[PDB]
């Protein structure tokens, strides 16, 4: 649903990240393979030690996308419909895969914006990254 | 659940730091703030309508000081979580029916708080290290359902 | 998304149930109880036995709910807004739950259409109420 | 996993009339038609296109043949799963990477495909005695990851 309340939450901390965004992006990322090692499988062709450019490069896609869902919050479906496509019908990413990373993503936000990531703030965020995910697992429904 | 020496390391220096009376309570308020409907089970705490309400609650920060308890129980027996647990387990399943889900929940936020709480030092490996003694806390309290 | 077909599919399969709805949500609610005994808890006021008249009618008010999905199913969140509001405001289920049921409710179909429980009709199903579980679990987004 | 002996008898009455050479087949393709994300491990088998391309396939019947034969060993080792399936385990976590959520999932067809084999015979009780084995096999599959 996403409330107003929730919008402005969320865009108020991306508003905070700033130029960040892809390096948290690529942080979420290398601690979603190290956390939940069967992620790694959808990477094959990356190199996904520390430091890799690949992973790095990769970051700064998720948090365009992050970011084009941000600014069209009350349209998501249609902003990130090409995304949904390529997710889950060429990708094949599992469904639960989505928490996993949505997971990594609030762990990285909570360990750059001490001042931000307040319980409302969190709940938002989170609700925003479920939304996201309902979003990319929706050309399974 | 089995840490390398490198994770146990990881792990016990990170909570030698964990302010014990406050980061359980911080947990166990973000878990009904976040996932609200956690607090069906909750109704004889009060006032959990905002989350001001919910983190300044007593019962909250008392009951999240015993959850604390838990886990630092569980990280001294991380070779029998499921005799650690027991007890819990029979609460949480057999008395409660609480869905087991909301153990990985749980787990979770507590890893939020870790990060928020310790922010750079908190970094991908420390993470991957706690993700595995959540997932054994949460699979130990699910017993009684296995 | 639910697509044509599906649509389709579903109007078909819930087509063929009649009469029996009313029976088949009460059996669904029975096959729940019994195989995932963690739901019986949100039933206090019912006593869950066999042949239970409270089972029985709320059956028929489940059946009432996903009948009404059926036909307002381009409409989906605005037909079950009210519904949406009681499930995770007042009562807190548990999103997990709405799985266990709709798993239940495939099952008691499979159980009664042998015909019409085709692989292509059991998928369009499963998105169906899957559907159905996300928006009786959005006013938790 | 304990079931009790009318639980057992449930079971074993069931499974004694299922056609060990199809119905493996059956809740493999269906799993593969209904959570297609599960086809990303089955590049080698082919047509996967359409549900018909995945019931008629070949691959699919045989492959749920094998898949039906382990359902079979768990259902006489319902004391020792985590034995009888840890070469299995190793194969689909450690070699895999199969996020054990599908293990779920594919127990849940299973289920499926013996509601609408058996119809009514597949009682509410007889299919809370399946949940109990399936869901014992599924841990037992994800004992690597625990
Ligand atoms: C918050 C959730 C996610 C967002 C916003 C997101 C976003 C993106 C974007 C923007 C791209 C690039 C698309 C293009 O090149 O046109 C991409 C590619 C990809 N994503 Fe995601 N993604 C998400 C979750 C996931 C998850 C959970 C997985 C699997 C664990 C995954 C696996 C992949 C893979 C394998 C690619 C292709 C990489 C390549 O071959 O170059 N994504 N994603
Ligand atoms: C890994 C996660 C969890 C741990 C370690 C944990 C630990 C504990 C501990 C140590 C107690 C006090 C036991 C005593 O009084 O002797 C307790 C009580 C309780 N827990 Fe949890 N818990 C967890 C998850 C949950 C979840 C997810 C819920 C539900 C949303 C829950 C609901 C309760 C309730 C209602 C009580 C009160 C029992 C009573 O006093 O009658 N717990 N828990
Ligand atoms: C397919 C999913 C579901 C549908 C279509 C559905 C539908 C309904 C309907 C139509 C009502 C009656 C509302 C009224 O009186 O105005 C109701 C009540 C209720 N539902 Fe559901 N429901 C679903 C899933 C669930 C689940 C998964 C649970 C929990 C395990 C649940 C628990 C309840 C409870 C506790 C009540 C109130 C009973 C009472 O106090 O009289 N529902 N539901
Ligand atoms: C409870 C559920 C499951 C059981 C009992 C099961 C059982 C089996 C068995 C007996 C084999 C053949 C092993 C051999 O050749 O010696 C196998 C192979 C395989 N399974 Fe499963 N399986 C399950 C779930 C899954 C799931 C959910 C997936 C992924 C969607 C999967 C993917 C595979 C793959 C890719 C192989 C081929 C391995 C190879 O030959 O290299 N399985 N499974």
């Amino acid at each position: 649903v996403l409330s107003p309340a929730d919008k402005t939450n969320v865009k108020a901390a991306w508003g905070k990240v700033g130029a960040h965004a892809g390096e948290y992006g690529a942080e979420a990322l290398e601690r979603m393979f190290l956390s939940f090692p069967t992620t790694k499988t959808y990477f094959p062709h990356f190199d996904l030690s520390h430091g890799s450019a690949q992973v790095k490069g990769h970051g700064k896609k998720v948090a365009d996308a992050l970011t084009n869902a941000v600014a069209h919050v009350d349209d998501m479906p249609n902003a990130l419909s090409a995304l949904s496509d390529l997710h889950a019908h060429k990708l094949r990413v599992d469904p639960v895969n989505f928490k996993l990373l949505s997971h990594c993503l609030l762990v990285t936000l909570a360990a750059h914006l001490p001042a931000e990531f307040t319980p409302a703030v969190h709940a938002s965020l989170d609700k925003f990254l479920a939304s996201v995910s309902t979003v990319l697992t929706s050309k399974y429904r | 659940v089995h840490l390398t020496p490198e994770e146990k390391s990881a792990v016990t220096a990170l909570w030698g730091k964990v302010n014990v009376d406050e980061v359980g309570g911080k947990a166990l308020g973000r878990l009904l703030v976040v996932y609200p409907w956690t607090q069906r089970f909750f109704e004889s705490f009060g006032d959990l309508s905002t989350p001001d309400a919910v983190m300044g609650n007593p019962k909250v920060k008392a009951h999240g000081k015993k959850v604390l308890g838990a886990f630092s129980d569980g990280l001294a027996h991380l070779d029998n979580l499921k005799g650690t647990f027991a007890t819990l387990s029979e609460l949480h399943c057999d008395k409660l029916h609480v869905d087991p889900e909301n153990f990985r929940l749980l787990g979770n936020v507590l890893v939020c708080v870790l990060a928020h709480h310790f922010g750079k030092e908190f970094t991908p490996p420390v993470q991957a290290a706690y993700q595995k003694v959540v997932a054994g806390v949460a699979n130990a309290l699910a017993h009684k359902y296995h």
